[PDB]
RNA sequence: GCGGCCCCCUGGACGAAGACUGACGCUCAGGUGCGAAAGCGUGGGGAGCAAACAGGAUUAGAUACCCUGGUAGUCCACGCCGUAAACGAUGUCGACUUGGAGGUUGUGCCCUUGAGGCGUGGCUUCCGGAGCUAACGCGUUAAGUCGACCGCCUGGGGAGUACGGCCGCAAGGUUAAAACUCAAAUGAAUUGACGGGGGCGCCUUGA
């Protein structure tokens, strides 16, 4: 597990979230006061969950932070931002950093609010970030970068060095913002439909689509679509599979 | 209620679990025992005691259908072997012939793959 | 060894039952050179006249078949 | 050419007709103009393991020289006639003359 | 690989007499005899590129030795490739 | 013929079968180099005895 | 790379004893072809196993380790890819140069036979002399002594990475930089730690 040490990322990191009233913020794994400080500083009242009833009794008797925010102590998973959407009177600026063995889960959550949130901040490694933000011709590309550049803009905020965190990492890391898409420029009749032709197709990434949709679209259907069904998975573009999402839906 | 002697006596011996069964000349199952079901659960399942126990709870089962004679077999890897058989020799039958009947394949298809511990 | 040696230097083998129950288990497997004492070359024959003897059942694979 | 072993393996219940099929396939070497070397039977004779889930079934033996193409027909009879259960072919190095130790048991 | 008989009828054939063998002749002509008959093998067994490593040393085998009695003797190499039809 | 002479002589028996040795062992799949690997390592294991 | 058995076709090798050709040889840039495992292509098959996936557990967390499932794949025919610590990490060919204990497979002579015992090729394993080697070690199957040709390296990173060309269905392969940056980077071997020990203050690794 991690959480940042030094003074000028966590700085660069709070100044390029803009926590200001007018945004109906809320932190999720506050962790070392050092980084909560500032935007419970900046805010002038905030939202939090942490994990941890220990850590959440921590920070909560800490005069600076107890009194000029308002904190929970649960599995996010759990939490209902819907309602704390309603609460908060707009919808949610969401933000901070975890263990996250739980960020897949955080995603989709996330993803089960993209109207009850206004956007995402958070740190995560290198890897899947460059993997949520590659473009549809790569190999950094794929089933889960497809859902979440299918529900949100993504856009990365900066990238931060391992020896900056407190038990410093092999691995560098970087904040990444996120935006669901006041419309979806993809429509979509579902998304169950979408994530189930993306996991069949990236289970087979290395065939042509002819051998991976083509197990359940016909070829005639592909080049209908005006899909050239000899492509790779990692071909495709989020457009073409929110067509294939919406053919799957209204011809079933 | 039927009464017959000609008995051929089954163990089935795991790492889990004994089971054993009685069976009539022809393979005919009369009755039959376990571990699991003599109570045993988790570790003790598979104990040279919960396989005396399933044999004596068998022994019990043939009284009412048949007891002069058996011929004993046993088959898995399991332990309690000696111990289950012993508990044949409780009301001894007229027994012989013993090998194992553990299959062992001529280069048979692919195990599982060996557990990452 | 030279005695072992000797009953490879005077035959080679396949129908002669009597002689092939001298290199098997009683559960049918094929004993293994260095405890029949005889030379590998002789071994190899012993191997390929047993399979055979087993295809005709004239010799069981197992204890049981 | 070619010398070889033939030996099969007839069902008890056929091994009446054992004497036609030394015949046919007798007649089919001399047809062939090759030659033969031993002809044997060693009864009904018991199996190790049941063969068919049969057991008993009679076996018979030949030392032979004929061309390879009439071996690929009589072998080929042999998956026709169900009466014999098993054969084996062998290309044997020579002829060879000298009675089965099946037989000289006796 | 070739029977005696066949190679009896080719040595008599290409040879000086029965006590030459392996004469230049006798060589290509026996090489050539086995390289025609293997075509029916690959015809049906083109997956025994095992095999086919012997008859790739046995083709150029035959150019070697077609070579040196080139430059040996035009007349012997001529007469020998116009009875084989070598250089077909 | 005593019940437990008769279960020593099954106990010979099976011993000389080998058969608990061989279904311990044969449990799982190996990638064959490893088995390679063990195999000459008891080898040399081995012929170091071999030296006195 | 090749392992049940039989058949059918078929490649190479080694010994024997002559006979025969008559330097016909070796090496080999380009070139051509073969080339594990994975993956791809087209159409079958799918028992067992099993990436992915799915679900149950475990853990501070667990994405692992555990379990119950499970697709691709694994199999087959026909295409492709063309890489592996594809490593004896040891290019190919030829000559020479102490020994010793085996293994395997021919062969000759002696066998008193049957064992034996004198030889004598081939292949192959382990020791080890000389010599060689940074040292480790190699050592007549050289890493010794040498002859012919081919391949390859020129500090460490940047980087087998860029770019271009080629090649590939795609994966990728292949050929292949430089800027820039560092005073190293590296091989072997010596002595303490090791340490967790382990045995009995002492020898010394379940670590
Ligand atoms: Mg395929
Ligand atoms: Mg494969
Ligand atoms: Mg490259």
């Amino acid at each position: 597990q991690n959480f940042l040490n030094d003074q000028f990322v966590i700085d660069s990191i709070v100044s390029a979230i803009n926590p200001q009233k007018g945004q109906a913020m809320v932190e999720i794994g506050p962790g070392l006061a050092a980084l909560t400080e500032p935007v419970g500083e900046r805010l002038d009242q905030l939202t939090v969950i942490e994990l941890d009833r220990d850590l959440a009794a921590r920070l909560q008797t800490h005069p600076f932070l107890g009194p000029k925010l308002t904190i929970y102590q649960q599995d996010a998973m759990t939490f209902n931002f819907g309602e704390l959407a309603e609460k908060m009177g707009q919808p949610l600026r969401v933000f901070g950093n975890l263990p996250y063995n739980i960020s897949t889960p955080l995603m989709f959550h996330l993803f089960s609010y993209t109207d009850a949130i206004a956007d995402m901040h958070f740190m995560l490694q290198k890897e899947v970030v460059n993997r949520l933000v590659a473009g549809p011709n790569s190999k950094a590309y794929g089933r889960l970068s497809v859902m979440a550049q299918y529900y949100c803009n993504v856009i990365p905020v900066l990238e931060v060095p391992p020896s900056a965190f407190t038990p410093p990492p092999k691995v560098d890391s970087a904040v990444v913002r996120l935006v669901p898409h006041a419309t979806m420029p993809h429509p979509v009749k579902d998304v169950r439909v979408l994530s189930r032709i993306t996991t069949e197709a990236f289970n087979q990434r290395r065939k042509t689509i002819r051998n991976s949709l083509g197990n359940l679209f016909s070829v005639e259907v592909l080049t209908g679509m005006g899909i050239d069904p000899a492509m790779r998975a990692e071909n495709i573009s989020v457009a073409q599979y929110c067509q294939m999402a919406n053919y799957l839906a209204e011809n079933a | 209620r039927k009464q017959v002697s000609d008995g051929v006596a089954h163990i089935h011996a795991s790492f889990n679990n004994t089971i054993v069964t009685i069976t009539d000349r022809q393979g005919n199952a009369l009755g039959w025992a376990t571990a699991g079901g003599s109570g045993f659960r988790g570790s003790r399942k598979s104990t040279p005691f919960a396989a005396q126990v399933a044999a004596e709870r068998c022994a019990d089962a043939v009284k009412e259908y048949g007891i002069k004679n058996l011929e004993v077999m046993v088959k898995g890897p399991g332990p309690g072997r000696e111990s289950t058989i012993r508990a044949l020799n409780a009301a001894g039958f007229r027994i012989t012939n013993i090998t194992d009947v553990t299959p062992i394949p001529h280069n048979g298809c692919r195990p599982p793959k060996k557990r990452r511990v | 060894f030279c005695r072992f040696t000797a009953e490879g230097v005077q035959e080679i083998d396949y129908k002669d039952i009597a002689t092939l129950k001298n290199y098997i288990t009683e559960s049918g497997k094929i004993v293994p050179s260095r405890i029949t004492g005889t030379r590998a070359k002789y071994q190899r024959q012993l191997a390929r006249a047993i399979k055979r003897a087993r295809y005709l059942s004239l010799l069981p694979y197992t204890d049981r078949h | 050419m070619r010398h070889y072993e033939i030996v099969f393996m007839v069902h008890p219940d056929q091994s009446e007709q054992v004497p036609g099929m030394i015949e046919r396939y007798t007649a089919a070497i001399t047809g062939a103009e090759g030659k033969i070397h031993r002809l044997e039977d060693w009864g009904r004779r018991q199996l190790a393991y049941p063969i068919n889930k049969l057991h008993k079934a009679h076996y018979v033996l030949m030392n032979v020289e004929a061309p390879q193409e009439v071996i690929d027909e009589l072998e080929t009879t042999f998956r026709f006639n169900d009466a014999v259960i098993r054969s084996m072919v062998m290309r044997t190095k020579h002829a060879v003359t000298e009675a089965s130790p099946m037989v000289k048991a006796k | 690989s070739l029977s005696t008989e066949a190679t009896a009828k080719i040595v008599s054939e290409f040879g000086r007499d029965a006590n030459d063998t392996g004469s230049t002749e006798v060589q290509v002509a026996l090489l050539t005899a086995q390289i025609n008959h293997l075509q029916g093998h690959f015809a049906e067994h083109k997956k025994d590129h095992h095999s086919r490593r012997g008859l790739l040393r046995m083709v150029s085998q035959r150019r070697k030795l077609l070579d040196y009695l080139k430059r040996k003797d035009v007349a012997r190499y001529t007469q020998l490739i116009e009875r084989l039809g070598l250089r077909r | 013929e005593p019940f437990d002479v008769a279960l020593r002589r099954f106990k010979r028996s099976c011993e000389k079968a080998g058969v608990l040795a061989e279904v311990r062992r044969r449990e799982f799949y190996e990638k064959p180099t490893t088995e390679r690997k063990r195999a000459k390592a008891s080898a040399v294991k081995r012929h170091a005895k071999k030296l006195a």
